[PDB]
RNA sequence: GCCGGCUAAGAUCAAGUGUAGUAUCUGUUCUUAUCAGUUUAAUAUCUGAUUCCUCGAGGA
C-alpha cells in the first residue's frame, strides 16, 4: 500500500496499460490494477500502479496530482449537506478551506472512500454551524466551478 | 414466416414412369433424406392424378438446407435418361428428439475399425 | 487375434489381393507406397505360395510399405504376414 | 524404513524439489536427482487430481477461433498470393519445457489518443509546451528513480521535441550476422 | 464427343469405366475450352464417387481426373462445393470429399484452399469442426514435404483444438501432428514442433483407448521429426515416479524411443554418480584431449 | 491383440525397461550400449586410443573385457 | 571484447558477462541442449559454432531478446539460445576457424577432422541458389541411394536432426552418374548436365579451390 | 454428501508445530497451508 | 455456475435400452461409527472383531 499509488478521476479513454505508460516517466511502475464494475463491467474511474519503491510512488503523487488527463481531473495519492461529483485531488484540510469562504464549520469534514481501495468513493458529507452556511452553499456552491469537476451540494435530510 | 430454413425440394417435371426407389436414389444422391420420425418411409411424396396416372411432380425434404442447395446447383437442368428435370425450393400454400438425435447421429466421425 | 508374423523375413516378396492392391500393412494407408514387402519361408510355402499379407486371398500384385512407415524404420521388424490364431 | 520429507531433503543437494510422495518412490534418490537435471519438464501434474484432465470451470465460453491478420489482410491471383507470403508473420510460441494445463489461459512518451483526449496540443516548431507534469519536475527538481530521462525545457532543447514524443532517456562492436541472404 | 461422353462414367464395367475416365481426363487436361464449367462441376461431383472403387487404375485414373478438372475450373467453386457435401453426408461420401479436398489443394497450391478450410472450423457447431481437422490430417499426410510452408498457420487451430474438451477433437489433432512431423523432417520446423508437443504431452494419462493410440503416434512421428533427445528430455522424470500408473506410461513411452535410434540415446543419457556400492560415471567421455 | 503382442516384442528386445526397473539395471544397460557404440564408430575408438596412449587393438580388448560386469556386481 | 563464452564436457556453452566496475562475473544464457563440446569458434557477437565428440556441428545464436545486464526455468540459466544449424560429418571436429582461402574470395567456416579429412561450410547469398542446390540434394537422395544402404537423410540426422545444411559431398556424385541417369536428373530442374555441372563448379571455385 | 468428506480427502487430518499446532483437513487443504499467511507468520518467528 | 455455501465435485451394486465401438437411463445405497490385516504414491476397497434419554413406542 505504501509503495502503490491509488490514481482518482480517470475517463473512458485511459486504460490500464496507458496508466503504466503514463506512470513510467515518474517512476518504475511495477503493475497497474483496475477495479472493474458488476452492473457496467468497466473502470469505475479509481485505480492503483504499484511501483518498485516508495519514492517513485512519492514522486507519482507529487507530480501526477490535480492533472487533467483525458478530460477528466486524475490525481495521485498515497494508498447536514452532501457533496457530490468531487475531485479526488482535494483532502479534508483542502475541503475545510475551501467550505470556509461561504459558512464556518462546525469540524473537520470527512469524504467517503470505496471499501477495496480507500482514496476517494465520489460523494462526501460537510456540516455547517447553521442554516444560513447551509443556504449560501446551496446557493452559492452548489454549481461552482471545482477543479476540473462539477460539484453538486444538496440537503441531506429535511422535513415538509 | 419461415423464409429460408427450408429443407424441401420440388422437382417439376418428371419421367411418367417414375418409381418411387429410383427418385429416392436420385434425391440420396444429394445427401441424408429426413425420415418420419414416428416412422420408417423417408419424407418423399409422389404427387399423383385423380388415377395412378403419373403427374411427373415429386416432393423432397432434407435434414439440412446445404443439401437442397446442393441440388439446386446440381440437379437442375439436368436430363435423367429421357426427360428434363426441374428443382425448386419446394412451396407450401393453402419420439421427436429421440430419432432426431438418431438422425443427427447419422452424421458422427466416430471412431471405426 | 490379429498378430503380425513377425518372424524373420526371406527372399519372397509380399503379394495383395484384388481388394487390398492400394494398401499398406502395416498402418492401411493409401499414399505413396514405398519398399516392397518380405516375408519369411512359412508364410511363402505350398498351398501359402501366392497370397493376400493382410486377408489370405489370392494375390495379384506387390505389398509395399508407405513413405511414413519406411522413414520410421517399421519395415526392419519381421514378417508382416496377417496370421490368426 | 522410509525416508521422511525433512529428512531426504537433509540429504539431496537440491531441496525444493522434493515432494511429498517422493519419500514413497521406491528409489528416492535416483527420483530427486533427476528431478534436478538441467533439462527435463516435469510430469503434467494432473496424475493426482480425480477430474480427467478437464476442468468443468473457469468459464470456457469463448470465441470459437480467431484468425491471424494475415488470413483478412477468382477469389485471389497471384498478387493476393504475395500478400499472403508478405503478411505472413511468425505466431507466438512456447519453448521446449513449458507444458500446457486446465487453466493456464486465463492468468516520456504518450500516445496520440491520450494527449488529444488530456487537452494537450501538438509540439510546436520553436517554443515551450510543456505537459501540465512537467512544471512540478521543474520547480521540484529531476525524479530520482529516472535521473537519465531528458524533458524539453530542463535538460532537453526546444529546437528535443517532435510529434508525440516529449521525452528521451539517454543511458549514459561489429553487431552484423555473419552468413545472411543479400 | 463430351456430352455424348458423361452418361458412360456411370457403366459397371471395369475397362469401360477405365478408358472412359482417361478419356474425359485427356480432354479436361487439353481441350478445357471447349466446355463450361458447370457441366465440369457436374463431372467432377459425379467422379466424387468413383474413389471408392474396389480397383486401384480406377481410382488412380479418377485421381488423376479430379486433378485436371480442378487445375481447369479454378479451386475456388469446387472447394465451396466440397465443403457443403463434406457438412451433409454419410460417413464414406464425407472420406471421399476429404481425399477430393486434398487432391485441389495439391494441384492448386494449399495456398488456395488452407484459408476457407481454417474459416469452416469458425462454425460453433461440433461434427464441422471435426470435419476440418480430418481434412486437415488427410491433406498433410497427402502433401508430405509441400506442408513446410503451412505449419504456422494451422497451429493456433491445432492449440484450439488441443484444448478441447472433445475426445475425437484432440484424437483428430493428433493425428494432424503426426502426419505433419513425419512430413517435414529434415526442413527447420523444430520450434512449432516442439510447441504443439506441449499441447500434446498432457494427454499420455488418458484411458481411451482411440485417443492414446493418436498419442503414441504423434510421439513417434515427433521422435523423428524432433529428435530422440527432446523425447528423453520428456521421459527422465516420469521413469521413476512413485505412481505405477506413471511408471507404466512413462516406460512405454521410452520403449518405443528405445527400440528406434538406440545408438543416438547413447549422447543423451544424463550422467549418474558414483555410489559407494557401483560405479556409474562413464569415464572415457570425460577425456579431453 | 495386436497391442499385447507389441508389449511382448518390447519386452523381448534387450535394453528394454518396466514399472519395475531398478537404477542398476538401466544403468548396466547404458554402459553396455556405449562400450558397443565405441566399438562401432572409428572415430571415437581414435580419440580414445589418442587419449590413454594405446593401440586400437588393445583398447577394443579392454572394452570387451569390461562388458562383462560393468558397475560392478548387484545388490544384497 | 564484452562476453565470455565457456564450454562445457557435458553441457554445450554458457554465456558469462564481466561487470568491469563491480568485479563480477554473471551467467545469463545456457542452452537447452547436452552436448560434448571438442572446439567452438565465435562467427560474431552473439553466434557460436560448436564441435562435438560424437562428430556433429552445430551453431547457436542468442536470441534478439537477450539481455546483457544482468545482476533458472529449467534448472538453467533464465534465458536460453536456440540452435540453429546441425549437420553430422561423421568424423570427429576438432578444429573451427573461420577464414578466407584463396586471395579475393570469400569467407568460409574450415574444419578438421581425427581422421584426416579438411572441409568448410559456405554460406547462401541467394534464396535461388539454395532452391537449386535443394531439389538437386532432393532428387539425387533418391535416384543415387549410398552404396551400403544407408538413408542419406537418416546419416545426417545421426544424433540430432539436419538443420539449414546441404550435403555437397552428395550433390557432386552427379559429375559422376551415368548419362541417362544424368538427363532423368538434369531434365527436372529444367536443365542440362553441363549447366549443372557449372553451377555445381562456380559455388566451388567461389569459396574454396 | 457424506461420500464426498472421504473421497475429497476429508476424515484425514494433518498437524504442524511452526503453525501453532494448528491441525489442518485434508491433503489439497494442506499442501496449501505452507504459502498461506498463517505459515508465513510461523516462520517469520524463527526468522 | 451464483453471491465460504446452497449436497449438480466422486465411488459403487442390480436391472433396462443400444452399438462395430464408446455408451445412455432408473433404483438405490454411500460407510455419518472404531480397531487389526491386504492394498493404494496417499485415499479408497476388501478381509475379521467390537446401557442411557424422551413420550408399549422412538432415538443414541
Ligand atoms: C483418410 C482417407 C482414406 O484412408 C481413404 C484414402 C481410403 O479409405 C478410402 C477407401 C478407398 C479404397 O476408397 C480409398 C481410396 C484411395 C485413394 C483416394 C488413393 O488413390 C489411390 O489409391 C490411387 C492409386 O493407388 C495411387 C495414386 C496415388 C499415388 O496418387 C496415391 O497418392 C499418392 O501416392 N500421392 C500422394 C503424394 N503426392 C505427391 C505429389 C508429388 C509427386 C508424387 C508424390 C508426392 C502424389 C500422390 C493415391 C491417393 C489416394 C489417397
Ligand atoms: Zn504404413
Ligand atoms: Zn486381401
Ligand atoms: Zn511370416
Ligand atoms: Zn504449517
Amino acid at each position: 500500500q505504501d509503495a502503490t499509488v491509488y490514481v482518482g478521476g480517470l475517463d473512458e479513454k485511459v486504460s490500464e496499460p496507458l496508466l503504466w505508460e503514463l506512470f513510467l516517466q515518474a517512476g518504475p511502475v511495477v503493475n497497474t490494477h483496475m477495479p472493474k464494475d458488476r452492473v457496467t463491467g468497466q473502470h469505475q474511474g479509481y485505480g492503483f500502479v504499484e511501483f518498485l519503491s516508495e519514492e517513485d510512488a512519492d514522486y507519482a503523487i507529487k507530480i501526477m496530482n490535480m492533472i487533467k488527463l483525458y478530460g477528466k481531473p486524475i490525481r495521485v495519492n498515497k494508498a447536514n449537506i452532501f457533496i457530490g461529483n468531487l475531485d479526488p485531488e482535494i483532502d479534508e484540510k483542502l475541503l475545510y478551506d475551501t467550505f470556509s469562504a461561504f459558512g464556518v464549520i462546525l469540524q473537520t469534514p470527512k469524504i467517503m472512500r470505496d471499501p477495496d481501495t480507500g482514496n476517494s468513493k465520489g460523494y462526501a458529507f460537510i456540516n455547517f454551524a447553521s442554516f444560513d452556511a447551509s443556504d449560501a452553499a446551496i446557493e452559492a456552491m452548489n454549481g461552482q466551478y471545482l477543479c476540473n469537476r462539477p460539484i453538486t451540494v444538496s440537503y441531506a435530510f429535511k422535513k415538509d | 414466416v419461415e423464409e429460408d430454413r427450408n429443407t424441401n425440394v420440388y422437382v417439376s417435371g418428371l419421367p411418367p414412369d417414375i418409381t418411387v426407389d429410383e427418385f429416392i436414389q436420385l434425391m440420396s444422391k444429394f445427401g441424408i433424406i429426413m425420415r418420419d420420425p414416428q416412422t420408417e418411409e423417408f419424407k418423399v411424396k409422389l404427387y399423383k392424378d385423380n388415377q395412378g396416372n403419373l403427374k411427373g411432380d415429386g416432393l423432397c425434404c432434407y435434414l439440412k438446407r446445404e443439401s437442397v442447395e446442393l441440388a439446386l446447383k446440381l440437379l437442375d437442368e439436368d436430363e435423367i435418361r429421357g426427360y428434363k428435370l426441374h428443382v425448386e425450393v419446394a412451396k407450401f400454400q393453402l419420439d421427436y428428439k429421440k430419432k432426431l438425435s438418431m438422425q443427427q447421429k447419422q452424421l458422427d466421425w466416430r471412431p471405426e475399425r | 487375434d490379429l498378430i503380425f508374423c513377425r518372424k524373420q523375413a526371406g527372399v519372397a516378396i509380399g503379394r495383395l489381393c484384388e481388394k487390398c492392391d492400394g494398401k499398406c500393412v502395416i498402418c492401411d494407408s493409401y499414399v505413396r507406397p514405398c519398399t516392397l514387402v518380405r516375408i519369411c519361408d512359412e508364410c511363402n510355402y505350398g498351398s501359402y505360395q501366392g497370397r493376400c499379407v493382410i486377408c489370405g486371398g489370392p494375390g495379384v500384385s506387390d505389398a509395399y510399405y508407405c513413405k511414413e512407415c519406411t522413414i520410421q524404420e517399421k519395415d526392419r521388424d519381421g514378417c508382416p504376414k496377417i496370421v490368426n490364431l | 524404513n522410509r525416508f521422511t520429507v525433512a529428512e531426504l531433503k537433509q540429504l539431496v543437494a537440491r531441496p525444493d524439489v522434493v515432494e511429498m510422495h517422493d519419500v514413497t518412490a521406491q528409489d528416492p534418490k535416483l527420483l530427486v536427482h533427476l528431478k534436478a537435471t538441467r533439462n527435463s519438464v516435469p510430469v503434467p501434474r494432473h496424475w493426482c487430481f480425480k477430474r480427467k484432465y478437464l476442468q468443468g470451470k473457469r468459464g470456457i465460453e469463448k470465441p470459437p477461433f480467431e484468425l491471424p491478420d494475415f488470413i483478412k489482410r477468382d477469389i485471389d491471383y497471384q498478387k493476393l498470393h504475395d500478400a499472403f507470403f508478405k503478411w505472413q508473420t511468425k505466431p507466438k510460441l512456447t519453448i521446449h519445457g513449458d507444458l500446457y494445463y486446465e487453466g493456464k489461459e486465463f492468468e516520456g512518451d504518450l500516445s496520440d489518443e491520450l494527449r488529444i483526449s488530456l487537452g494537450m496540443p501538438v509540439g510546436p516548431n520553436a517554443h515551450k509546451v510543456p505537459p501540465p507534469w512537467l512544471i512540478a519536475m521543474q520547480r521540484y527538481g529531476p525524479p530520482p528513480s529516472y535521473p537519465n530521462l531528458k524533458i524539453p525545457g530542463l535538460n532537453s532543447p526546444i529546437p528535443p521535441l517532435y510529434g508525440d514524443v516529449f521525452g528521451t532517456n539517454a543511458a549514459e562492436i561489429d553487431r552484423t550476422p555473419w552468413g545472411e541472404l543479400e | 464427343l463430351l456430352p455424348r461422353l458423361t452418361p458412360i462414367l456411370k457403366n459397371r464395367h471395369e475397362k469401360v469405366q477405365e478408358n472412359c475416365i482417361d478419356l474425359v481426363g485427356r480432354i479436361a487436361d487439353r481441350g478445357a475450352e471447349y466446355v463450361s464449367a458447370r457441366e465440369w462441376m457436374r463431372i467432377c461431383f459425379e467422379l466424387l464417387e468413383l474413389l471408392k472403387a474396389h480397383k486401384k487404375a480406377i481410382r488412380r485414373a479418377t485421381v488423376n481426373t479430379f486433378g485436371y478438372i480442378a487445375k481447369a475450373i479454378g479451386p475456388h467453386d469446387v472447394l465451396a462445393t466440397l465443403l457443403n457435401n463434406l457438412k451433409v453426408q454419410e460417413r464414406q461420401n464425407r472420406v471421399c470429399t476429404t481425399v477430393a479436398i486434398a487432391i485441389v489443394a495439391e494441384t492448386c497450391s494449399p495456398f488456395t484452399v488452407l484459408p476457407a478450410l481454417m474459416n469452416e472450423y469458425r462454425v460453433p457447431e461440433l461434427n464441422v469442426q471435426n470435419g476440418v481437422l480430418k481434412s486437415l490430417s488427410f491433406l498433410f499426410e497427402y502433401i508430405g514435404e509441400m506442408g513446410k510452408d503451412y505449419i504456422y498457420a494451422v497451429t493456433p487451430l491445432l492449440e484450439d483444438a488441443l484444448m478441447d474438451r472433445d475426445l475425437v477433437h484432440r484424437q483428430t489433432a493428433s493425428a494432424v501432428v503426426q502426419h505433419m512431423s513425419l512430413g517435414v523432417y529434415g526442413f527447420g520446423c523444430e520450434d512449432s514442433l516442439n510447441h504443439l508437443l506441449n499441447y500434446v504431452w498432457p494427454n499420455v494419462f488418458e484411458t481411451s483407448p482411440h485417443v492414446i493410440q493418436a498419442v503414441m503416434g504423434a510421439l513417434e512421428g515427433l521422435r523423428v521429426a524432433i529428435g530422440p533427445c527432446r523425447m528423453l528430455q520428456y521421459c527422465l522424470q516420469g521413469l521413476f515416479h512413485p505412481a505405477r500408473k506413471v511408471r507404466d506410461v512413462y516406460w512405454k513411452i521410452y520403449n518405443s524411443i528405445y527400440i528406434g535410434s538406440q545408438d543416438a540415446l547413447i549422447a543423451h543419457y544424463p550422467r549418474i554418480y558414483n555410489d559407494d556400492k557401483n560405479t556409474y560415471i562413464r569415464y572415457e567421455l570425460d577425456y579431453i584431449l | 491383440t495386436i497391442h499385447s503382442q507389441l508389449e511382448h516384442l518390447q519386452s523381448k528386445y534387450i535394453g528394454t525397461g518396466h514399472a519395475d526397473t531398478t537404477k542398476w539395471e538401466w544403468l548396466v544397460n547404458q554402459h553396455r550400449d556405449s562400450y558397443c557404440s565405441y566399438m562401432g564408430h572409428f572415430d571415437l575408438l581414435n580419440y580414445f586410443a589418442i587419449a590413454e596412449n594405446e593401440s586400437k587393438a588393445r583398447v577394443r580388448f579392454n572394452l570387451m573385457e569390461k562388458m562383462l560386469q560393468p558397475c560392478g556386481p548387484p545388490a544384497d | 571484447g564484452h562476453r565470455v563464452i565457456v564450454s562445457d564436457v557435458q553441457e554445450s556453452f554458457i554465456w558469462v558477462r564481466y561487470k568491469r566496475n563491480e568485479n563480477q562475473l554473471i551467467i545469463f544464457a545456457d542452452d537447452t541442449y547436452p552436448r560434448w563440446v571438442t572446439t567452438a569458434s565465435l562467427l560474431d557477437y552473439d553466434t557460436v559454432a560448436g564441435a562435438d565428440k560424437f562428430g556433429n556441428i552445430c551453431v547457436v545464436r542468442l536470441p534478439p531478446n537477450t539481455n546483457d545486464e544482468v545482476d533458472g526455468l529449467l534448472n538453467g540459466a533464465s534465458q536460453k539460445a536456440e540452435v540453429i544449424m546441425n549437420y553430422h560429418v561423421g568424423e570427429t571436429v576438432l578444429s573451427l576457424q573461420k577464414t578466407t582461402l584463396i586471395p579475393g574470395g570469400s569467407e568460409s567456416l574450415v574444419y578438421t577432422t581425427l581422421s584426416g579429412g579438411i572441409g568448410i561450410l559456405v554460406p547462401f547469398t541467394s534464396h535461388e541458389d539454395h532452391d537449386f542446390f535443394q531439389h538437386v540434394e532432393m532428387h539425387l537422395r533418391s535416384e543415387h541411394p549410398p552404396l551400403c544402404g544407408r538413408d542419406h537423410l537418416s546419416f545426417r540426422s545421426y544424433y540430432f536432426p539436419v538443420k539449414n545444411v546441404i550435403d555437397g559431398d552428395l550433390c557432386e556424385q552427379f559429375n559422376s552418374m551415368e548419362p541417362n541417369k544424368q538427363k532423368n536428373v538434369s531434365e527436372e530442374l529444367d536443365r542440362t548436365p553441363p549447366e549443372v555441372s557449372k553451377k555445381l563448379e562456380d559455388i566451388r571455385t567461389r569459396y574454396a579451390f | 454428501p457424506y461420500w464426498l468428506y472421504k473421497l475429497h480427502g476429508l476424515n484425514i487430518n494433518y498437524n504442524c508445530e511452526i503453525c501453532g499446532n494448528y491441525t489442518y483437513r485434508g491433503p489439497k487443504a494442506f499442501q496449501r497451508h505452507f504459502a498461506e499467511w498463517r505459515h508465513a507468520h510461523g516462520m517469520r518467528c524463527l526468522g
